[PDB]
């Protein structure tokens, strides 16, 4: 259903709201009308390493099979998790980079429009001059 | 690198190594010579009945192939009375019973 | 419709 | 794009880690030991010849290497990341300034082109007045 | 979890407007439209579209759908019937873009 606060939104309370704002600026339904407050190089050098280790574990997992394999698969799990950590470090950085790209594109577009109209105007002027050079 | 030969131990090849002729390792070659489909000479070592007819053939009489585990589930010496049993079996009259084959 | 009954809309619209 | 390719390549690395062992753990061959190799009952054994099995081992062993080289090419093809963020923020601000300036320049160019178009218009009404005062 | 807060209650309620069937259930009523209370509440819930209240909005649709309904209550069954077909055309594309 709908929240209970809706029962405090009558036209009379809306008529009493401005003076309650001016009075409170200097507990009730009019407080229900007031909105609530707001609550209170890099990793690329390691990724390679991790990658190189992953294969090295896979070989082990191949070379075991016996009941020893279990122990090995544990280590493998840890490696994969590490990979995920570094990618987490790539989540916000790439976002900012994307913003950069967008802005640059905007700049280029801006100049392109003007350039188009410019060349058109030039052509027009030349054409008229030609006609002039044929009469006198 | 990390997790690279970290369990420093000689996890040797499994002691019952299948790379070895395990039949010859565990000495199961004699029973193999006894129960295999092919004899050591070369002829077919089959001709074994699907039932235990050879061992009832070691006995004598007609034996049509027709409990024990339940006894194994619930396992000291039983009782017996000699005079009462001898008095019980002392009754069999010489008259023939009903119809049952002597096959 | 599950996040409302499992969140706070059910209880907030039920205690009154 | 650049962030998704890493996750795709990783999931492919795991799917190859499993699929590479799946074929060998299901289809393989026996060994002659010292007497014979093939058993009389080969209904559920589906023994494959050692040629296609060896070639399959080579292919499954090659695909992981190809995908790994693709991972190396991708981590080397990613844009230049930095350990700090003041560079990125600075770039963003600069791009904003360039956007404002190029917008203003666009405005000026549009104005000038408008003026020229007004002039050549003026010429055209001159001609129209000419022929109008002429033929009739 | 402990007792809720009016901020989270109003937040989850305005975020519930992203669902199409829920808005359909809210509009196909007969009691909440007799008195000018639910309309003034929906018009009151327009503070989430402005910062810093917009920093907690997870679904961008619920806000704009709210502005549509507040845009429609100013000026019965038929129009209420009219909106969901169109929004239905819009949904799946975004769903494709999400995951």
């Amino acid at each position: 259903t709908s929240p209970s606060y809706v029962k405090f939104f009558t036209q009379s309370n809306l008529e009493k709201l401005p003076k309650y704002k001016e009075k409170k600026a200097a507990t009730c339904a009019l407080d229900y009308l007031i909105p609530p407050p707001m609550p209170k190089q890099y990793k690329i050098q390691e990724l390679r390493k991790l990658l190189k280790s992953l294969l090295l574990n896979y070989l082990e997992l191949i070379g075991v099979l016996p009941d020893m394999y279990e122990r090995k698969v544990e280590n493998i799990r840890t490696i994969l998790v590490n990979i995920h950590h570094l990618l987490n470090e790539y989540r916000p950085h790439q976002s900012r980079e994307s913003l950069i790209m967008l802005l640059e594109e905007q700049l280029e577009y801006k100049r392109g429009e003007i350039r188009e109209i410019e060349q058109v105007c030039k052509q027009v002027h030349d054409k008229l001059t030609s006609i002039q050079d044929t009469l006198r | 690198y990390y997790y690279y030969v970290d369990p420093e131990t000689t996890y040797t090849y499994q002691q019952p190594n299948p790379l070895q002729d395990l039949i010859s390792v565990y000495g199961l070659d004699d029973i193999s010579r006894q129960v295999a489909r092919t004899n050591l000479d070369g002829t077919k070592a089959v001709k074994l009945r699907k039932s235990y007819k050879n061992q009832i053939a070691d006995l004598s009489g007609k034996f049509s192939t027709i409990s024990e585990q339940q006894w194994r589930e619930q396992l000291q010496p039983p009782n017996f009375d000699w005079d009462l049993c001898s008095s019980v079996l002392s009754q069999f009259e010489r008259s023939y019973p009903s119809e049952f084959a002597n096959q | 419709e599950d996040a409302l009954r499992r969140g706070m809309l059910a209880m907030a619209s039920l205690h009154s | 794009d650049r962030l998704t390719q890493l996750q795709i390549c990783l999931d492919q690395m795991t799917e190859q880690f499993c699929a590479t062992l799946n074929y060998i753990d299901k289809n393989h061959g026996f060994e002659r030991l010292t007497v014979n190799e093939p058993q009389m009952s080969d209904k559920h054994a589906t023994v494959v010849p050692p040629e296609e099995f060896s070639n399959t081992i080579d292919e499954l062993s090659t695909d992981i290497i190809l995908k790994t080289r693709q991972i190396n090419k991708l981590i080397d093809s990613l844009p230049g990341v930095d350990v700090s963020a003041e560079e990125q923020l600075r770039k963003i601000d600069m791009l904003q300034k360039k956007l404002v300036e190029v917008e203003d320049e666009k405005i000026e160019a549009i104005k000038k082109k408008e003026k020229l178009l007004r002039h050549v218009d003026s010429l055209i009404e001159d001609f129209v007045d000419g022929i109008a005062n002429s033929k009739k | 979890n402990p007792l809720p807060t009016r901020f989270e209650v109003e937040l989850e309620f305005i975020q519930s407007l992203a669902n199409i069937q829920y808005v359909t259930y809210l509009l196909t009523q007969q009691q909440i439209w007799k008195s000018p209370n639910f309309k003034n509440y929906l018009k009151y819930l327009e503070y989430w579209c402005n910062p810093p209240y917009s920093q907690c909005i997870v679904y961008p649709n619920c806000l704009f759908i709210l502005k549509l309904l507040n845009g429609f209550m100013e000026s019965x069954x038929x129009x209420x019937x009219x909106x969901x077909x169109x929004x239905x055309x819009x949904x799946x594309x975004x769903x494709x873009x999400x995951x």
